[PDB]
């Protein structure tokens, strides 16, 4: 059954579409006819048009408001299907040219929703005397249901699908359904079809790029949610439309919005924060700078040779994550920050400066740097640093502008203990406590492979020993809610999905 | 068969550069010298110059000695002229032609390229910064007003209005005067105001002084090559880039002017070069960020300047090569920025550059007559009288719309295909063709050539019809 | 070069037995006056008409011109080593000649009415601008007349011909 979402367009991509589960948005020959069932509005704009077949109208979005059936200024046109507009209002409006239309009421074929029911210009229902108006009511609407409700899988009615996970008490965990189905529009399918990418909701849809990102973790593309910011390269600097462009410019900050691996070289140069004349880019707003901080991997070479002095911390690049110099400024620089006024180099997570070499120079106001052991840094054999002339070690040893004891001796980037390259102790997250909340603690972590784990927050602290050893509530030592099975949970399944989809009363 | 296949001709805009390609097949390309002449609509015969391609050695017609090159690729069979700067003047047909030194004749010519050189838009081209107040002499404090009216909108994509009246007092480098439309540059006193909007802009100078006297001169900003007005001559009714010192060369020579820079970092702002023809108000040339060697050369010389840079000296240069006459201009050398285009700008280095009598003789030949109608079978006498002795006279037929053809050389002697009916006769600085007997098929334009000098000199040409 | 038109009237006697150098004047005789660099250094009454310029071995050279009854002849510059002229330059087996006249047009050279310096496929037979470069320059293959002229100019409307005999 084809399916669809200028006049030429709509009519080669709506004519064979026996269902439509966009909209019916029909606007400005007889091109359709078959349209069986549609999870939408329908913009019905236009004198002869068949729309025979129409038989559902899901109001999915509306017009304007409730406004399903969007008409106005067709008296051949029999809508005799139209029998059941679910979840929506007719706006059945401005039937000037509608014959055999008044006769027939407007009010049986919507449910519940007569409120917003406005119509204005037994009894046959449209054109010809042939048709009539079918009345059934006055879960099948179009009249083992024709059209069902919400999902009619083959032939069933159904308002829900087979769930494509259904739990197993066996498991004593809930698992996936070995019957599982997604609901492609309102039919369920074991397997995605149309090159549809299973969503949330698991209505697979063919875009879901927003709020969330495609991934494939099985034969079938599948769209995860977006951890952070998810994927989405854009053109750096040198590269692409900026190509001729010589520094992320004001006029070129803003399309760099959420880009996640800047693909070129960012090479914020002075006369960017002073903004160029020559090629007219504006003045950047030093709190723009923010717009960057979503970066996660700058494959080129990065020349950060100013940023705002009232910040002391690059903490524009905050999220720098690798520093691959595909191409390497003056071929021997991979991470250059020259000649800034920043406390600490602060970037907090660069961990992989992939190919040139890093020059950290003329920051005469840094002083976390010189403790940082670039060999871990550095990719490859040939990386050889020159921090240099930064501010005085001697004299940051004598300020006190040193790492934080909680800190590991290879360094640290800044004072606080989130800029800290790895810690004397564990570390919980971004920052590196002293110890982990073994007993005493809020949190009650559990500490895993140096590091500070979070405890299932469905699971009690315990105060005589260790919390929770691991993640997952399963791991959970004490849970003072209830714990299903060997398992600790929120709470019991009750309306859970069984053979047949039975709720699962499972214990007390 | 020996061919020359002219290529590359076309419409461009005037000053544009323009190069052609002229393929020799048929004969060994180096053992002749190739010269390249223009038909003009409604002129004679001009002859360029000629190049060597064994030797390399090039000769030019001085009238474009400084602004073309004369290039070739023995690899290629193919002599390459590159024409620079190109005026209206150029427009016309170029054509190639081989020289068999044993006749001292150019025997196989080339059909020739069609160049036109007129602007395609003079407005796109350059935003007619036309000021309304042209040398005003103002009496001292007085309210002066000065207006000027951009050939567009100068209303960029930004928004701002990217414009400036930056004066330069007498003897003195470009000050920046108003940052913007109507701000004030730091130092600039309040004295100076000025307003405008769209495509006409003014300013005010509530109070003038002494100060105040100097030419105030409008640029553009958001059409892409910045573009000098024309300039009203105000008159009465630390880091310091120092420019190179004066110097004069000679036509087609270069000239690198130095641009030291100190006090900013040198690769931290665009170092645009403005040239501020005499008689003629400035024209950006080019940028160049001192960082990496970018170079933004403008269009009028986008085949003759060259803009390198040694950040490690701190000093920019700036060779522009193939001087020409009208090229005698003082570089001054701004520094491009922020919000206010040319901020600070260096001493100004002149470079005046003359040429010489350069053959002005260039012996010439004049025939007659211009036209002549003769009936089929009527004896035809063309004369060629020359300003000085020429040794040999060669006579050249050029039907409409084909190239000249070699018709007889050595003053007598024609050419292979050339009717016995035809006939040249002459010495020292009077020579005659005759045909004995006309045809229809020998109407065309007849041409009179001297080799005995370079430039090669040709006939004005005639013009015969049949009644 | 063998030629006398275009005034070049001097030429050297090449049927000498002795390594002498003799001239002979293509004038009418009557009486040949003879002048050296402008400065006459003899006239012949009827009788004898060439000039001895002494052996070859005492490298005998100048700008050497006759005159019958007619106006002066064109010079012929006699350069032995055993207006402006053209200058010869000798280092080790390579000779040099530079056009006197050198207006920055192709000039071309001629060697015993034999054009040379045109092609590159001689490696001891070089022509740099107003320079042309003779490398193994032979003495008895090498010497004789030689003129440089203009492209487009005929080579007997030079000012005067160079006749060259040097032993490396």
């Amino acid at each position: 059954k084809k399916v669809c979402q200028h006049f030429l367009s709509l009519q080669r991509m709506f004519n064979n579409c026996e269902v439509v589960l966009g909209n019916l948005e029909i606007t400005y020959l007889s091109f359709l006819k078959t349209i069986q069932e549609v999870a939408g509005y329908v913009l019905i704009a236009l004198e002869r048009i068949p729309l025979e077949n129409l038989q559902i109208i899901r109001g999915n979005m509306y017009y304007e408001n409730s406004y399903a059936l969007a008409v106005l200024s067709l008296k051949e046109l029999p809508m005799r299907n139209l029998q059941e507009i679910l979840h929506g209002a007719v706006r059945f409006s401005n039937n000037p040219a509608l014959c055999n239309v008044e006769s027939i009421q407007w009010r049986d074929i919507v449910s519940s929703d007569f409120l917003s029911n406005m119509s204005m210009d037994g009894s046959c229902w449209g054109a010809g005397e042939e048709n009539c108006q079918k009345l059934t009511k006055i879960q099948c609407a179009a009249g083992d249901c024709l059209v069902c409700r919400k999902f009619r899988d083959e032939a069933t009615c159904k308002d829900t699908c087979p769930p494509l996970m259904l739990y197993n008490p066996t498991t004593y965990q809930m698992d996936v359904n070995p019957e599982g189905k997604y609901s492609f529009g309102a039919t369920c399918v074991k397997k995605c079809p149309r090159n549809y990418v299973v969503t949330d909701h698991g209505s697979c849809v063919r875009a879901c790029g927003a709020d969330s990102y495609e991934m494939e973790e099985d034969g079938v593309r599948k769209c995860k949610k977006c951890e952070g910011p998810c994927r989405k390269v854009c053109n750096g600097i040198g590269i692409g439309e900026f190509k001729d462009s010589l520094s992320i410019n004001a006029t070129n900050i803003k399309h760099f919005k959420n880009c996640t691996s800047i693909s070129g070289d960012l090479h914020i140069l002075p006369v960017a924060f002073r903004g160029d004349s020559f090629t007219h880019t504006p003045p950047l707003d030093p709190q723009e700078l923010d717009i960057l901080k979503t970066v996660k991997e700058i494959t080129g070479f990065l020349l950060i040779q100013a940023w705002p002095e009232n910040r002391t911390d690059l903490h524009a690049f905050e999220n720098l994550e690798i520093i691959r110099g595909r191409t390497k400024q003056h071929g021997q620089f991979s991470l250059a920050v020259v000649s800034l006024n920043i406390t600490s180099l602060g970037l907090r997570s660069l961990k992989e400066i992939s190919d040139g070499d890093v020059i950290i120079s003329g920051n005469k106001n840094l002083c976390y740097a010189n403790t940082i052991n670039w060999k871990k840094l550095f990719g490859t054999s040939g990386q050889k640093t020159k921090i240099i002339s930064n501010r005085g070690e001697n004299s940051c040893k004598a300020t006190g502008q040193v790492c934080h004891a909680l800190c590991s001796p290879e360094g640290c980037w800044g004072p606080e203990p989130r800029d800290c390259v790895s810690c004397r102790n564990v570390s919980r997250g971004r920052e590196c406590v002293d110890k982990c909340n073994l007993l005493e603690g809020e949190p009650r972590e559990f500490v895993e492979n140096s590091e500070c784990i979070q405890c299932h927050p469905e699971c009690l602290p315990q105060a005589m020993n260790i919390t929770c050893t691991g993640r997952g509530p399963d791991n959970c030592i004490q849970c003072a809610h209830y714990i299903d099975g060997p398992h600790c949970v929120k709470t019991c399944p009750a309306g859970v999905m069984g053979e047949n989809n039975t709720l699962v009363w499972k214990y007390a | 068969q020996v061919q020359l296949v002219q290529s590359g001709g076309g419409v461009v805009q005037p000053g544009r550069s323009l190069r052609l390609s002229c393929k020799a097949s048929g004969y060994t390309f180096t053992r002749y010298t190739m010269h390249w002449v223009r038909q003009a609509p409604g002129k004679g015969l001009e002859w360029i110059g000629y190049i060597n391609p064994s030797r390399g050695y090039t000769n030019y017609n001085q009238k474009v000695k400084d602004r073309f090159t004369i290039s070739r690729d023995n690899s290629k069979n193919t002599a390459f002229l590159q024409m620079d700067s190109l005026r209206p003047e150029d427009t016309g047909v170029y054509f190639c032609a081989r020289y068999y030194d044993d006749h001292y004749s150019l025997d196989y010519w080339g059909q020739g390229t069609p160049v036109t050189v007129s602007s395609a838009g003079g407005g796109g081209s350059d935003i007619v910064m036309t000021q309304s107040p042209l040398s005003l002499p103002v009496t001292p404090g007085e309210p002066a007003s000065i207006s000027c009216r951009s050939s567009q909108n100068i209303v960029h994509n930004n928004g701002i209005t990217y414009l400036e009246w930056y004066l330069q007092k007498p003897g003195q480098s470009p000050q920046l005067l108003i940052y913007k439309v109507s701000d004030r540059f730091s130092g600039v006193p309040d004295r100076f105001s000025g307003s405008g909007s769209g495509t006409d802009f003014t300013l005010k100078i509530s109070r003038v002084e002494a100060e105040d006297v100097g030419v105030y001169y409008c640029f553009q900003g958001s059409h892409i090559p910045p573009t000098f007005g024309q300039g009203t001559k105000v008159e009465i009714k630390q880091v310091q880039l120092v420019q190179s010192g004066a110097e004069v060369k000679k036509p087609g020579a270069s000239v690198k002017v130095s641009c030291k820079a100190s006090g900013y970092t040198f690769t931290s702002y665009w170092m645009h070069w403005v040239r501020q023809a005499p008689g003629q108000g400035l024209e950006w040339m080019g940028n160049i960020w001192p960082g990496s060697g970018g170079t933004n050369y403008a269009e009028k010389f986008k085949n003759r300047v060259t803009m390198t840079r040694d950040t490690s000296i701190s000093t920019a240069y700036m060779e522009l090569s193939r001087l020409r006459s009208d090229d005698t201009a003082v570089y001054y050398c701004a520094r491009s920025g922020g919000p206010y285009f040319f901020d600070y700008w260096g001493q100004g280095t002149l470079v005046t550059v003359s040429s010489a009598g350069g053959g002005g003789s260039d012996i010439q030949m004049t025939q007659s007559p211009s036209s002549l109608s003769a009936s089929v079978g009527d004896r035809v006498t063309i004369t060629c009288s020359a300003s000085s002795s020429v040794s040999y006279m060669n006579w050249y037929q050029q039907t409409p719309g084909k190239a000249p053809k070699r018709w007889i050389y050595d003053t007598s002697k024609l050419a292979s295909g050339v009717p016995s009916r035809f006939s040249g006769s002459g010495s020292g600085t009077d020579y005659t063709f005759t045909i004995s007997s006309l045809q229809p098929e020998d109407i065309a334009t007849y041409y009179c050539q001297q080799w005995s000098s370079n430039p090669f000199t040709f006939g004005q040409g005639t013009k015969l019809q049949i009644t | 070069m063998q030629s006398i038109k275009g005034n070049h009237l001097v030429k050297v006697y090449d049927y000498q037995e002795d390594g002498s150098v003799l001239l002979t004047c293509d004038a009418e005789a009557k009486n040949i006056t003879w002048f050296k660099d402008g400065k006459m250094i003899g006239f012949l009454t009827e009788d004898k008409k060439k000039w001895n310029l002494g052996s070859n071995a005492k490298d005998p050279r100048g700008m050497y011109q006759c005159k019958g009854s007619q106006n002066k002849s064109k010079p012929l510059q006699v350069y032995y080593r055993m207006q402006t002229p053209y200058k010869v330059s000798i280092s080790g087996t390579t000779v040099i000649l530079t056009c006197p006249q050198y207006p920055g047009s192709e000039i071309l050279w001629q060697h015993n009415d034999k054009n040379i310096g045109g092609d590159e496929d001689d490696k001891n037979i070089g022509s740099d601008e107003d320079h042309l470069s003779l490398k193994e320059f032979s003495e008895l293959e090498q010497s004789g007349y030689y003129v440089c002229y203009p492209r487009g100019s005929k080579p007997e409307d030079a000012n005067f011909y160079l006749y060259l005999r040097a032993r490396v």
